[PDB]
DNA sequence: TCGATTCAGAAT
DNA sequence: TCGATTCAGAAT
């Protein structure tokens, strides 16, 4: 699990970089796709291609029907130390009152083709995703999958240049976690992502934001 | 249910309701470098028992010879759409699947996923057996053709095995 | 599980008599203690000692945080068919407003003794129970045990003479369940038992009774 | 944890917190009519290895000879109290338990329950071993005396076994 | 096997 | 083993 804390007027979270099978994994893009990286055998580059490396974090809001987990822990600490203001939360709830279409409304569909593969029928499964680049460098993703109805999952991708210590020209350490100072806009954009992800997610954001106001 | 062999039922597309129940088998071709596991066992055991004849392997070898496109060639493509969902850009991820139903009821599916740990793709073959349904001879032959049309890696692995028996 | 239904202006429940390891088991009292009975090997008496036979039913109110189970199913059907009236439910809630001491307040204690057993220290574990006889013949019990804090369980004991068919002079049948017409006073006394059992149980009765009013 | 051997910890009476963790063992004397299971195995194996001497069995046999009262004689009693809890009569069920601590830390408890399926009582012996703690010799001897003071049935079963070895 | 309950285990 | 998840399994 990632450690959430507050130091020097910032919400920071500590992200492990040697658990590639967790919801927090280090990736590097090669020609537009993300490929996982063995952070203990391959030693990180000492150059500009380091920006192509990033941490992909499947961030959640709720756990066990409570809002004391990851994003809800970051938002509450941000609230308690005046990092997230009254108007910040007020604008979000007024944004939620205005949001009326959601990512899950796009659905998942299997499309028939005019293509055949040597006697095998060919189909195209079309899945919707939402992506947003922030000026600070991070990417926020929302992908839709089938409920194991639909369930929508929020991702945040953090460039390695945005965290300390600098891993440039070195290999990750054993059980190494990394310090990441969370910009306030990212916390707001993450709450926005959950608001527009689905109506179910939105009601959780709305119900949580109203409780701290 | 957490194995590669698990039982599911059709609900909303994803007594007489027993037709909706089937066994999904994530079936493999080789294991430990040698071709004596699951499918490769069925194929050799059937070829030894005369269930599969010499002419049956030519059809598969000739059919493999004629194959140029593979399911992994389609790949997974993230398509841009000109839509915005309150400041969020919308895209579509297009996964390609090959399906084939057999007269006895069994389905064969081949799905594509991003190559884990590597760059590229990884293809996998499934067989969905109704609970109302032993291995038919035509099942074994379409499973091989499933692996032959999945990827050139799987095809070269199937071609290599057939020339041995 | 016991079947709950409504027939001819009565709430009736069907009680299985060949599941001696369930929460519904047939007992017979021998000198003041209840002893279980093999209803398929021993054939029931054809005489007056048949009253000494009874069905002991550990009755619950809630399941999975919902009130759609056993007593809550009996009370709701009784409500919907006018068997349990508005004033019936009103008197219960006014009874709950007046209840302020509970069975769990008695606690469980281990008492030291002046007794010794050949070098072994002797203790007495003292457990509180509540028992009530109704004019119709049934007994209602509340026993307190340790949470696997305390948890209190409600029992209702139904004489075999109060159910049909008459098992007099015969052995139970395979998978035999038995029809029992529930007197309205027993449903009220059962809700009372849960009200006084613990404050936790009371809040469930109060919260459920207020929802159907 | 659902076996007769389960690990618990002391919380509210029911680093240095490792002393609160112990293993509870619902230990038996006989099984299958013959006295070669759990305790009866320890006792015979120790008596054969010279760990238990000839004089050790006399003390147990003589001590068994002197025993007249048993834990089951106390029984479970439901005591009437003159209290009413809003029309409900209050009673108290008095269960008797025998406890004994050993210098090394292990506790031995004997508890009483209504005889299931029958009329009467059923007694059972427990040993609670701290996780900080192999079987001490004095442990085996107090376990026997535990069964000897539990009930005359258990005593006659222990006496019968000791005369055999 | 049912019955009761909740943990630990199998799965890859 | 960790990691993820939820079922089926062991327990008596």
């Amino acid at each position: 699990e990632a450690s959430v804390s507050f130091e020097n007027g910032k919400i920071v979270v500590r992200l492990p970089i040697t658990r590639p099978t967790s919801k927090i994994r280090v990736k590097k893009i090669e020609n537009g796709v993300g490929i996982p990286v063995s952070t203990r055998k391959k030693s990180f580059p000492s150059d500009e291609n380091l920006r192509d490396y990033y941490i992909e974090w499947q961030i959640s809001f709720a756990r066990d029907g409570k809002y004391d987990y990851e994003l809800s822990r970051m938002v509450r600490l941000a609230h308690e130390h005046g990092i997230l203001t009254y108007n910040d939360i007020y604008e979000l709830l007024k944004f939620a009152d205005d949001v009326k279409s959601y990512l899950e409304d796009k659905g998942i569909r299997r499309e028939s083709t005019n293509e055949e593969l040597y006697g095998f029928n060919i189909y195209e499964d079309v899945y919707p995703v939402a992506k947003k680049e922030l000026p600070s460098g991070e990417f926020i993703g929302i992908v839709l999958k089938h409920a194991q109805g639909y369930q929508s999952m929020v991702y945040v991708c953090i460039p390695l240049t945005n965290v300390e210590p600098s891993l440039a020209g070195r290999v990750a350490r054993r059980n190494e976690v990394v310090k990441y100072e969370v910009p306030v806009d990212l916390m707001k954009e993450l709450l926005k992502a959950f608001i527009i992800a689905s109506e179910t997610h939105k009601n959780d954001i709305v119900k949580f934001l109203r409780s701290i106001i | 249910p957490t194995s590669k062999i698990r039982v599911k039922k059709i609900e909303n597309g994803v007594d007489e309701n027993l037709r909706d129940y089937y066994i999904e088998w994530q079936i493999s071709f080789a294991r430990d470098g040698k071709y004596d596991y699951e499918l490769s066992r069925m194929v050799r055991l059937a070829h030894e028992h005369g269930i599969l004849t010499y002419n049956d392997i030519y059809e598969l070898l000739k059919f493999a010879d004629d194959v140029k496109s593979y399911l992994e060639d389609k790949g997974i493509r993230r398509e841009s759409t000109n839509e915005e969902l309150y400041g969020f850009n919308i895209y579509e991820d297009v996964y390609p699947v090959a399906k084939k139903e057999l007269p006895s009821g069994e389905f064969i599916g081949i799905v594509l996923k991003h190559a884990q740990r590597a760059v590229g793709y990884q293809s996998m073959v499934y067989v969905c057996i109704p609970l109302t349904n032993e291995v038919p001879v035509d099942l074994m032959k379409e499973l091989l053709k499933a692996f032959i049309i999945a990827s050139e890696t799987h095809k070269n692995d199937i071609v290599k095995f057939l020339r041995s028996i």
